């Protein structure tokens, strides 16, 4: 019945002390959903892009992890065609998750356990994969306001 | 020479990956079929169901478990009997500024094995009545607040009394009344003890647990690696070469391919040991996280390895053991592996030999699965 | 009771366990015999991954069962 203390107070600190380089604010209608904007890191294949994500706090949060999805299309080994992200300690929080997603953009080269098709292309034809990520950045993450 | 040892194992792991163990390709395929038979879909085109599992299999890619990589290196540099003797000897905890490891590296060919532990203290609690508490089925590595007792249920399912009075526990139990916080975390930064009796009781319980955990063994091994320290004509150019794989990240082949062994070699012996010692004695997670990344990330991920969800919040402890390496034995083991590969998987270059080994492993896996799940 | 832990390379490891033992306890027994950190181990029984916070009993693992110790992580 209403939001738990944990979400009310964490949302207040998230608005008062945002993650640098990351916009994150709760939805006006359902405060369990957050609209996130992450800038493509400079020097990454995503430079110039801005990437919109939806973050959702399940009823079990923080005993269960937030659910997160790119709403902007992105060519990345950890992100599928649905925008679902591959990457839980209830001692962590939203800002921890956002920091990890930002780091994914800064170092997109795939970790060895990944086996999906984009990870394999990035592993075997890295120069081509990077050019593809830049094209998708220009096509989907720019002129995207 | 010791340097030749280093160049040869690096060259062979780089070229051959998992083939360095000298296991016939058909053994890997057959064992993978044993592991994966339950992965094959039971309905539909079974031949196609089998092909999908074989395609997705990775039995010819190298291990990315750090412990298996270390076993591989020990067996190659020491021989099977020597590695078995090494394993029998005990680990020593790395001292505060690493002096005990420094004084264990005379100017000989030496192999270091490191086991690093993390302090995996409980972060969760829940209330429970004594009549409900079943340690066998209860969530593990967790604090249980009963009406008359406070206990820690460890990762092995053993109950550890935390020495509180019945009166203390009864008050704490009945002070935590919101349904959301019946099962929750300790040390939540968002509670304000001055706002409610529940938040005050949660904070108070957390302080009790923290003091008791100082004297409870919560150590669990998290990483493993080896360091080859070759003989040097002069002690001023004596360098060391860390070798590792890492479960969520990379293989030893990729470590060598990115030259991270050489990059860490540029720190020198004292420079490397000083970073490793600070990792085990620092109480600052921001220091711990950076050094962990610098030393153990795959090449190029040093600045992101331990950020955000992977910040290193827990104390670490570094343990090591050292034994001498006979380069003739090491070189002979590496040459026998090379002879095994050249005899059974001949090819114009390493890439051709690896592909031949892979095709053979896939065919053995396919034949076994089709034999067991179809009739010819 | 005795259970067998088999590896991709054909190694078989015999363990003395109780049905109540946790998956984490099994991985520490594997660490004692093979030197592999429990954090860098995966265990499989009849197609199913064994999760650390669970017990052998949660998977109906009885005497002389065979588990597979997988030492290459893959996921996604």
């Amino acid at each position: 019945a209403g939001l738990p203390r944990r979400i009310i107070k964490e949302t207040q600190r998230l608005l008062a002390e945002p993650v640098p380089g990351i916009k994150a604010e709760p939805d006006e209608s359902n405060a369990r959903y957050f609209h996130v904007v992450i800038a493509g890191p400079q020097d990454s294949p995503f430079e110039g892009g801005t990437f919109k994500l939806e973050l959702f706090l399940p009823e079990e949060y923080p005993m269960a992890a937030p659910k997160v999805r790119f709403m902007t299309k992105i060519y990345h080994p950890n992100v599928d065609k649905l925008g679902r992200i591959c990457l839980w300690s209830p001692a962590l929080q939203i800002r921890t998750v956002l920091l990890s997603i930002q780091a994914l953009l800064s170092a997109p080269n795939p970790d060895d356990p990944l086996a999906n098709d984009v990870a394999e292309q990035w592993k075997t034809n890295e120069a081509q994969a990077i050019e593809t990520a830049r094209a998708w950045t220009r096509l989907y993450a720019m002129n995207n306001i | 020479t010791g340097l030749h040892v280093h160049e040869k194992i690096k060259h062979m792991v780089k070229n051959y990956g998992t083939m360095i163990t000298g296991i016939p390709a058909e053994i890997l395929g057959q064992n993978e079929a044993e592991i994966s038979v339950g992965y094959v879909k039971k309905m539909g085109n079974m031949k196609e169901n089998i092909a999908e599992v074989v395609r997705k299999s990775e039995m010819t890619q190298p291990t990315n478990s750090a412990g298996k990589a270390s076993n591989e290196v020990c067996d190659l540099l020491l021989g099977t009997e020597g590695a078995s003797e090494f394993e029998k000897s005990s680990y020593q905890v790395l001292s505060g500024d690493g002096s005990n490891l420094k004084g264990s590296l005379p100017n000989k060919n030496l192999l270091v094995r490191v086991e690093m532990d993390r302090f995996n203290a409980p972060q969760k609690y829940q209330k429970i009545k004594r009549e409900e508490f079943n340690p066998e089925t209860a969530e593990k590595n967790k604090i249980y607040l009963l009406e008359d007792q406070l206990v820690y249920l460890d990762i092995f399912g053993k109950v550890i009394d935390l020495g509180q009075t019945s009166d203390t526990c009864h008050r704490l139990f009945n002070a935590i009344t919101t349904p959301f916080y019946q099962n929750y975390i300790l040390y939540d930064e968002y509670i304000d003890p001055e706002e409610s009796a529940e938040e005050a009781a949660m904070f108070e319980m957390g302080e009790i647990v923290k003091a008791k955990m100082k004297n409870i063994d919560c150590w669990t091994a998290t990483h493993s690696f080896t360091i080859f320290v070759p003989e040097s004509d002069s002690e001023d150019t004596r360098t060391l070469y860390p070798y590792q794989a890492y479960w969520t990240s990379h293989t030893l082949q990729q470590w060598f391919s990115g030259d991270k062994d050489e990059k860490l070699s540029r720190l020198g012996i004292d420079g490397y040991i000083e970073k490793l010692a600070l990792l085990g004695t620092t109480t600052d997670s921001k220091i711990r996280s950076s050094i962990y990344g610098e030393l153990f990330s795959p090449p190029g991920k040093e600045h992101v390895f331990c950020t955000g969800m992977n910040e290193k919040f827990s104390p670490l402890r570094v343990k090591f053991k050292v034994t001498e390496v006979n380069p003739e034995i090491a070189l002979q083991n590496l040459e026998e592996v090379q002879e095994f590969i050249d005899t059974n998987y001949p090819g114009e270059n390493a890439k051709d030999q690896c592909e031949l080994y892979k095709i053979k492993a896939q065919e053995a896996m396919t034949k076994q699965l089709e034999m067991r799940l179809l009739i010819e | 009771m005795q259970i067998f832990v088999k590896t991709l390379t054909g190694k078989t490891i015999t363990l003395e366990v109780e049905p109540s033992d946790t998956i984490e306890n099994v991985k520490a027994k594997i660490q004692d015999k093979e030197g592999i950190p429990p954090d860098q181990q995966r265990l499989i029984f009849a197609g199913k991954q064994l999760e650390d916070g669970r017990t052998l009993s949660d998977y109906n693992i009885q005497k002389e069962s065979t588990l597979h110790l997988v030492l290459r992580l893959r996921g996604c």
